[PDB]
RNA sequence: AGGACCGAACCGACUAAUGUCGAAAAAUUAGCGGAUGACUUGUGGCUGGGGGUGAAAGGCCAAUCAAACCGGGAGAUAGCU
RNA sequence: GCUCGCCGGAAGACCAAGGGUUCCUGUCCAACGUUAAUCGGGGCAGGGUGAGUCGACCCCUAAGGCGAGGCCGAAAGGCGUAGUCGAUGGGAAACAGGUUAAUAUUCCUGUACUUGGUGUUACUGCGAAGGGGGGACGGAGAAGGCUAUGUUGGCCGGGCGACGGUUGUCCCGGUUUAAGCGUGUAGGCUGGUUUUCCAGGCAAAUCCGGAAAAUCAAGGCUGAGGCGUGAUGACGAGGCACUACGGUGCUGAAGCAACAAAUGCCCUGCUUCCAGGAAAAGCCUCUAAGCAUCAGGUAACAUCAAAUCGUACCCCAAACCGACACAGGUGGUCAGGUAGAGAAUACCAAGGCGCUUGAGAGAACUCGGGUGAAGGAACUAGGCAAAAUGGUGCCGUAACUUCGGGAGAAGGCACGCUGAUAUGUAGGUGAGGUCCCUCGCGGAUGGAGCUGAAAUCAGUCGAAGAUACCAGCUGGCUGCAACUGUUUAUUAAAAACACAGCACUGUGCAAACACGAAAGUGGACGUAUACGGUGUGACGCGGCGUAAUGAUGGCCAGGCUGUCUCCACCCGAGACUCAGUGAAAU
RNA sequence: UUUGAUGUUCUAACGUUGACCCGUAAUCCGGGUUGCGGACAGUGUCUGGUGGGUAGUUUGAUCCGGUGGUUCUGAAUGGAAGGGCCAUCGCUCAACGGAUAAAA
């Protein structure tokens, strides 16, 4: 759900919330759970790479299960959880075997459903299935890009890519992007997409939310000086603002199409 | 207004102690160059 | 609940006065803003000099910074005093 | 020794870091103390630091460092695995009183507590770098029970007292007792007992987890405080006898109730919020390998050991950092009485000090203040500085607006004391007796007693009752900026920087980007509702307006006043004289 | 028959910051298996373009020589290249005694 608060204050004026009822007013389950040192921007050099990084509530690390290896073991979804690591709600699952894990949770995903993993399983949103054969023109997320790897692709809030064509071995997926890629048969993909779609309504307020987040402030080009930045072009003398960079011609196989 | 000196025995001899000279080969240098000239205290220590 | 309000400790020095061979190589008195956070602080480490860091003033890097300090080239050179 | 004054949320007592004998005694003024000094944190000599329970040490580890192999690099060297360091953290144990001139939670008196080795006794399956639980956690906020602590009352010993009265509802001092032990309450958490099965917990498992049932509905865990032992023990006001006259020995009565009550405990508790809030070791349990006549473990007993290091002193200062015995700075703990919402403020208890030059007079002038006739900003670039209000309760509060705000807008009236309401009300707390009790720290009556606001009437004193300190000046116009916030340490706090939002662009993940000759890293253990760069800076249509906000620029109006006509007097330090020490630029 | 440029397919070179097992109580590393791409990407030398991001600097002369003749000489001998002798020629290189071929 979406609500403003009440413009009490600065602050509180330009304040949205994306509220979730159904989240789990609790401590996550211990065992999965792991930490999350933040590095502020540094490196194993201990200078600064990439800017605008630092500070931040404290946060710790869950362990989602994305590969979904557990083939052919009906589970129960009991509850869903806040993941502060992704912008999408994670989900709590119990096999029947008798063990707990995380997944993604989708738009239709609540507790107390069945979901199930492998080859021999329903096309219900959710499921794990190969994308041979799940049927083209559907809509799926965390697909994966190698056999094993994992899943890469649509794992953000309300994220999906949609199975657009069938070539033999190989199939073609539209992203969020509109991009075309192709990618063998035999990687896994979920059903569905992403839940938490509302991401988008909350407008954080105030500085403090980023801040506490996890951003720092940004300062401007034209406010530096000369020595510090040049000033349309990057810090580092790169021109933006229309200049493509991608120079790979490894995976460019596997590309059909460009951002429009 | 608090002066640039604030005195700590831990981070006095975890940055100028003997071993840690000795961490780095050009601490050593420095060594052999204080012992060449003949200076009694070698470093800072207790 | 409030990057909420008045207001102690705490943080800073926005105004005035004294202090300029002062008690202090930026200090003291009364006012002054915040004082639940974008707050502060003790401890323990990392980022090292065309480099680090910088809510960015060409600011800080041990009272020295439009390029620190220490030893050497080096008794640099000076059509200059 | 007696007066006067200051701090007393400190200018008191403990520590942490930092100094290293500055600590105590004897002894002297050679040099220092901005003067003398017999004195001192000065010179010389002597004494002083007692740990199984304090901390370090030791087990584990976060950030981070080193790094066997290994990768990369002309070399130097850079990265990193297994591993090893690294407390700012997690693991076991002591309290009361007494003592020296210096140590005490270390010594003495008493009660104990914890970890392992050894031997005896009765049993038993033991056995991990492996698995499970715990360790193990954020912010904000309210209540209940408590306690430290303090007030009153009763009790104990004394007093009746140099200026009126004070055997009385009067005054002075005490009225303290720990840790451990047993009961385990207030409160909080959680449904338990038994059986059967399961590719799960990288092997197994009686351990965790999951699925089925039969049974009761209670059990189990945590848990301050109080109660008795600790303790007919210590302490204890005061008196008595000697004093190297500083001081030492004997003695020792009562040692209770109520109230209020904390930031400290129950409470890592409970309720909500998104920013979702460390790791490992010790600890309980399971088995693998191997052994099960052993060994090992369990429960009780006796005994041994718990090594080594700091133990003085200062620690908001004279001893630490500031070249100084420097108006500066230094983290945490305890922090009481009256008025007070308050750790603010005024006076005090405990405790500590009068700050290392004084003595005379009271010139101009300088510094910080008090008062003031009339005008009340006419002074000044400028209400700069000064002057003025300032709190509680009742009524009321405009334009605008994003409907929250403006607002404490502005503006009007009562605040003291005594008696009554009410021999202190309402409220809070709550004795004893009585009745029950699933029988003890158990539930009702009850108000004994204590504490205890706010309001009405009447009277009363003062020129003035928020009478002391504390404690917003007010409104209008107006440019800037969304606001909060940050910056040129040490002349520019702002319109500058930053900001939530908006738009463009790039990146498909072995992603872009950046440090790195390269390895490898942050990005990200994220991934298109994700991240980097760029320009602007809320909201409605870089331009126009914008409520609120501002130590922001300017103007005006009401009060106010020494800014000024015009300064005048007074209060403290200099300036002047005397005594002692004693620079400077040039 | 040498063949190269290009097109399709394939593996034995090569990448694997994909998966499994071992050294190993090891996200490193090396080794064995396989799948994915595969002569692509990338790397070493050369070269065309961009490259204030970085670094060193500024605000008929002269050097080069075009042609000629002259065996003057031409580094062992004979040639040739390169030098010397005489002639002429290319720049208002005019900042015209002109400091670099090359700078706000």
């Amino acid at each position: 759900a979406v609500v403003k608060c009440k413009p009490t204050s600065p602050g509180r004026r330009h304040v949205v919330k994306v509220v979730n009822p159904e989240l789990h007013k609790g401590k996550p389950f211990a065992p999965l759970l792991e930490k999350n040192s933040k590095s502020g921007g540094r490196n194993n050099n201990g200078r600064i790479t990439t800017r605008h990084i630092g500070g931040g509530h404290k946060q710790a690390y869950r362990i989602v299960d994305f590969k979904r290896n557990k083939d052919g073991i009906p589970a129960v979804v009991e509850r869903l959880e806040y993941d502060p690591n992704r912008s999408a709600n994670i989900a709590l699952v119990l096999y029947k075997d008798g063990e707990r894990r995380y997944i993604l949770a989708p738009k239709g995903l609540k507790a107390g459903d069945q979901i199930q993993s492998g080859v021999d399983a329903a096309i219900k949103p959710g499921n794990t299935l190969p994308m041979r054969n799940i049927p083209v023109g559907s809509t799926v997320h965390n697909v994966e890009m190698k056999p094993g790897k994992g899943g890469q692709l649509a794992r953000s809030a309300g994220t999906y890519v949609q199975i657009v064509a069938r070539d033999g071995a190989y199939v073609t997926l539209r992203l969020r992007s509109g991009e075309m890629r192709k990618v063998e048969a035999d990687c896994r993909a979920t059903l569905g997409e992403v839940g938490n779609a509302e991401h988008m309504l909350r407008v954080l307020g105030k500085a403090g939310a980023a801040r506490w987040r996890g951003v720092r402030p940004t300062v401007r080009g034209t406010a530096m000086n000369p020595v510090d930045h040049p000033h349309p072009v990057t810090p580092w003398g790169v021109q933006t603002k229309g200049k493509k960079t991608r120079s790979n011609k490894r995976t460019d196989k596997f590309i059909v199409r460009r951002r429009s | 207004m608090k002066r640039t000196f604030q005195p700590s025995v831990l981070k006095r001899n975890r940055s100028h102690g003997f071993r840690a000279r000795m961490a780095t080969k050009n601490g050593r240098q420095v060594l052999a160059r204080r012992r060449a000239k003949g200076r009694a205290r070698l470093t800072v220590s207790k």
